[PDB]
């Protein structure tokens, strides 16, 4: 019949599209822009709000705001704005005409979940609704029902153990550093090299440098000295002004913070140690599969060499007899979204939706057990 | 459990083997005469139902992933396996069976072995 809409609201990037598609049609920054003081003429700031790429573009005259912090909505009015934009401008459809599948971060408060449910049924009048935990969608997209998902995006890095389709909340752990932190750290060490990246445009350069030249060192030592001697690790980066600049060990030192958060003055365990800690919080019987099904998802897990290094670090922690396997699909930046597109298209899922009818009779509180 | 599908209604009723193939977001039964024939481009769901002395039924759910099956198929097979398990009140053990790394148990269901077939139904994406 009608295609369900699938939206994965990331703290930094929103992924939206139609269930049944192999990738999100719209991927844009989770930003809402408003004129400091509005205008009327073209380029004078006519609209009273901009969302996504447009907001980013015209930031010269708007004040950008990010309604999502760590996968949790902190400004519901702005959130509603992004959702409106998503339906009407991005996907270009009327919400009341399509079941909507949204995603949520692990440990999302029950109040936010209910509030999200309320807006969808009452403000956007969707006919059917569902909320899915991000880590789980990523696991399904990887073709498994059991595994431990390491989801590192822009705001939060979580490790979510899932057995036979159900995540184990008691073992879910969070690492309080993610993509934005790495961009900020790389901007730093790059400033120590004798540069300056401080504006938004400049920070985007660093983001680009981060996403294009950074990598994770298999052995942080062997590399550090490898960059210290031979200039084989070096890479030249062409800037907007045209001039080329060379990046050294900043490439592997920035993502290294993921394994040693102390470098960002953070006292938290790294992604390797945290994965092992989570697995240890799980029942003995499931630990074996978790070890053999460590799935990576999110943009910050895109660092080349990350899978190679996680394998090494984790086999070192796991019993010798343990079969450790790291799964980092090439498309892990859309793993969450893709899982939702599959889920929402299944003939069997059609009875899973929360109906407008049941919402009407029981209210927002039914969302929790309905989407268990 | 809230799932309304004709195949879910047939699953795990009597002891034996049941095989379904994933065909564009649906779970479609495989003809009993073709059991053991697997398209390396497809994903399948296998249910082995066994009768216990106490009267209960024992289940083993195997989702088989062909080497060239698309993401929607492997993804769907996994989800269907979790849904079938839930529907059967969760008395089933879930086994992920990858072409070439099949469990001895799964292989044990096929007296004449498996017949791999190149190709399969097109992706549902
Ligand atoms: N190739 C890449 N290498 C390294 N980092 C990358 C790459 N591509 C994207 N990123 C980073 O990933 C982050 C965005 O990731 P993602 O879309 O998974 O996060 P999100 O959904 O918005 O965040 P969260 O789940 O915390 O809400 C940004 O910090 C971005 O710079
Ligand atoms: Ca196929
Ligand atoms: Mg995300």
């Amino acid at each position: 019949e009608v295609a369900a809409l699938v939206i994965d609201n990331g703290s930094g990037m929103c992924k939206a599209g139609f269930a049944g598609d192999d990738a999100p049609r719209a991927v844009f920054p989770s930003i809402v822009g408003r004129p400091r003081h509005q205008g009327i003429m073209v380029g004078m700031g006519q609209k009273d709000s901009y969302v996504g790429d447009e907001a980013q573009s015209k930031r010269g005259i708007l004040t950008l705001r990010y309604p999502i912090e760590h996968g949790i909505v902190t400004n519901w009015d702005d959130m509603e704005k992004i959702w409106h934009h998503t339906f009407y401008n991005e996907l270009r459809v009327a919400p009341e005409e399509h079941p909507v599948l949204l995603t949520e971060a692990p440990m999302n408060p029950k109040s936010n979940r209910e509030k999200m449910t309320q807006i969808m049924f009452e403000t956007f009048n969707v006919p059917a609704f569902y909320v899915s935990i991000q880590a789980v969608l990523s696991l399904y997209s990887s073709g498994r029902t059991t595994g431990i998902v390491l989801d590192s995006g822009d705001g939060n890095t979580h490790v979510v153990p899932i057995y036979a389709g159900f995540s184990l909340p008691h073992a879910i752990l969070r690492i309080d550093l993610a993509g934005r932190d790495l961009t900020d750290y790389l901007m730093k060490i790059l400033s120590e090299r004798g540069y300056s990246f401080s504006t938004t445009a400049e920070r985007e350069i660093v983001r680009d440098i981060k996403e294009k030249l950074c990598y994770v060192a298999l052995d942080f030592e062997q590399e550090m000295q490898t960059a210290a001697q031979s200039s084989s690790i070096e890479k030249s980066y062409e800037l907007p002004d045209g001039q080329v600049i060379t990046i050294g060990n900043e490439r592997f030192r920035a993502p290294e913070a993921l394994f040693h958060p102390s470098v960002l003055g953070l006292e938290s365990a790294g992604i390797d140690q945290t994965t092992y800690n989570s697995i240890m919080k799980c029942d003995v019987d499931v630990r074996k599969e978790l070890y053999g099904n460590i799935v990576m998802s999110g943009g910050t897990t895109m660092f080349p060499g990350i899978a190679e290094r996680m394998q090494k670090e984790i086999t070192a922690l796991a019993p010798s007899s343990m079969k450790v396997k790291i799964i980092a699909p090439p498309e892990r930046k859309y793993s969450v979204w893709i899982g939702g597109s599959i889920l929402a298209s299944l003939t069997t899922f059609q009875q899973m939706w929360i109906s407008k009818q049941e919402y009407d009779e029981s209210g927002p509180s039914i969302v929790h057990h309905k989407c268990f | 459990m809230v799932v309304e599908h004709p195949e879910f209604l047939k699953a795990g009723k009597e002891p034996g083997l049941q095989i379904w193939r994933v065909e564009k977001f649906d779970l479609v039964p495989v003809p009993t005469n073709l059991y053991g024939d697997f398209f390396t481009g497809d994903a399948y769901v296998i249910l082995k139902t066994v009768q216990l002395r106490n009267g209960n039924l024992q289940y083993d759910l195997h989702y088989w992933l062909g080497n060239e099956c698309s993401q929607d198929e492997s993804g769907a097979a996994a989800i269907f396996t979790v849904q079938l398990d839930d529907y059967l009140n969760g008395r089933a053990v879930q086994h992920r069976e990858v072409q070439g790394f099949e469990s001895a148990t799964f292989l044990g269901y096929f007296k004449s072995g498996l017949k791999y077939k190149k190709g399969g139904v097109a992706s549902g994406f």
